[PDB]
């Protein structure tokens, strides 16, 4: 047993039938010595007497909020949560597996630049009695500070009775060094409590691997009378500066309802534009292969 | 005096070769261009020699590392491996800056090679930003 949070304890259980469980000793935080009784949740059934109560925690019927009384006088509370280990693996019921990039991906994080700010997302089907707690740091041996906000509902999809929820949290590194080559990854840790079940999740990464730039800004066309066009855009406002250091590379695409692609480090390009086509541009870090940005399009002609 | 545009090309050639590696059919031991190394844009303006000395040090380390038992021992690298060329381009870049481990299991050596090459992608990414920035702002 370990303490998650004042008066909240987690009990680790190898979850299988006819399992011995854990012998837990609860203690009543009170200066009284005699007349103490114990109860669980809303049951009046007295489960024991004295300043302490020993219990064999095997199932969620043994979990819950234990209260100690001095007759009609309520004294203190101890909330027990279970972390079930099924088949030798901690349960992952609360969060949905996003299966991208690989299996058992429950948290996905993104950065728009090298500032130390990033956002992480996750999915769940649970609508009620759901609490999330987020913590983050760079490194484990000697952790460096990362400040995170509170997880909040970002999206919801409902089909009939099946509801799916998306949560997100914004974090930031305390002393970020945008130009440095990171040696220690960032760790994002998420506690998930639903009723009496406790689960937790982690994602380990370098900012450089979760970079996805914003789309190129102010995409424009200048025609020239064999029907060629001078395409021009600008770096997105959120990308790191100076651009002479944090360079982007671009892919310019011509597509209609056959493709023409050009790859350039410049913020301009010449393409042959046809009727009812569209000029699209997207961006990537020039020196390190991370995610491409979303396309930015402008109609042809 | 540094010859920024040659360095810019060699570090570009290293970004390309390093991302073409795939020996698998965190990296604890290597060097890194750290915050205190002064290779950010402002640090280059103020003391470019200090930064480029620490890039040179790391390049020498990666040369020696690629040219050692970790990479030259068994299991033999495959003829299509980029290690040999990276070695030549690392050597070439470190000369532009200034002219003058070892596990038992072979599966552990493959994994080690992968972590080193993955680490090199991060290192040369920063060096390329250094040489691109210096070519744009510190060249006469
Ligand atoms: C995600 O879940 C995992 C699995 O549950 C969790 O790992 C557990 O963390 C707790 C908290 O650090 C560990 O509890 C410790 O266990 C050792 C003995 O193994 C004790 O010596 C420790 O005692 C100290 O803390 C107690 C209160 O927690 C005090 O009563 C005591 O006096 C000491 O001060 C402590 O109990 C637990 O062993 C691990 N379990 C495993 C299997 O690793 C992990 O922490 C969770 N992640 C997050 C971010 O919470």
């Amino acid at each position: 047993i370990w303490e998650l949070k004042k008066d909240v304890y987690v009990v680790e259980l190898d979850w299988y039938p006819d399992a011995p469980g854990e012998m837990v000793v609860l203690t009543c935080d009170t200066p009284e010595e005699d007349g103490i009784t114990w109860t669980l949740d809303q049951s009046s059934e007295v489960l024991g007497s004295g300043k302490t109560l020993t219990i064999q925690v095997k199932e969620f019927g043994d979990a819950g909020q234990y209260t100690c009384h001095k007759g009609g006088e309520v004294l203190s509370h101890s909330l027990l949560l279970l972390h079930k280990k099924e088949d030798g693996i901690w349960s992952t019921d609360i969060l949905k597996d996003q299966k991208e990039p690989k299996n058992k991906t429950f948290l996905r994080c993104e950065a728009k630049n090298y500032s130390g700010r990033f956002t992480c997302w996750w999915l769940t089907t649970i609508s009620t009695d759901l609490t999330f707690s987020v913590k983050s740091s760079r490194g484990s041996s000697d952790p460096q500070g990362v400040t995170c906000g509170a997880a909040t509902l970002s999206a919801e999809r409902v089909r009939g009775d099946n509801k799916e929820y998306e949560y997100s949290v914004e974090c930031q590194e305390d002393s970020a060094c945008p130009a440095a080559e990171e040696s220690l990854p960032i760790e994002v840790m998420v506690d998930a409590v639903h009723k009496l079940k406790y689960e937790n999740y982690t994602s380990s990464f370098f900012i450089r691997d979760i970079i996805k730039p914003d789309p190129p800004k102010n995409l424009q066309l200048k025609p020239l009378k064999s029907r060629q066009v001078e395409v021009s855009w600008e770096y997105p406002d959120t990308w790191s500066t100076p651009h002479s250091y944090f360079s982007l590379t671009f892919c310019v695409q011509v597509q209609g309802k056959k493709k023409d692609r050009v790859f350039t480090d410049k913020t301009s390009a010449t393409v042959i534009c046809r009727k009812n086509a569209s000029i699209s541009v997207r961006a990537q870090d020039r020196y390190y292969s991370s995610s491409w940005s979303e396309w930015a399009s402008v109609p042809c002609s | 005096s540094p010859a920024w545009t040659q360095c810019q090309q060699l570090s570009q050639k290293l970004c390309t070769l390093a991302w073409s590696a795939h020996p698998l059919v965190t990296t604890n031991d290597v060097p890194h261009i750290q915050c205190g190394d002064g290779c950010d844009p402002q640090g280059l303006r103020d003391n470019s020699q200090f930064c480029l000395q620490r890039i040179h040090q790391g390049l020498i380390f990666y040369e020696k590392l690629l040219g050692s038992d970790i990479f030259t021992g068994e299991p033999s690298l495959l003829p299509d491996s980029p290690v040999g060329q990276l070695h030549a381009s690392l050597l070439g870049l470190s000369q532009l800056l200034q002219p003058e481990l070892s596990p038992s299991q072979p599966w552990q050596r493959l994994l080690l090679r992968f972590k080193i090459l993955r680490s090199l992608q991060a290192f040369v990414a920063v060096a390329a930003r250094v040489f691109a920035h210096g070519a744009a702002t510190l060249s006469p």
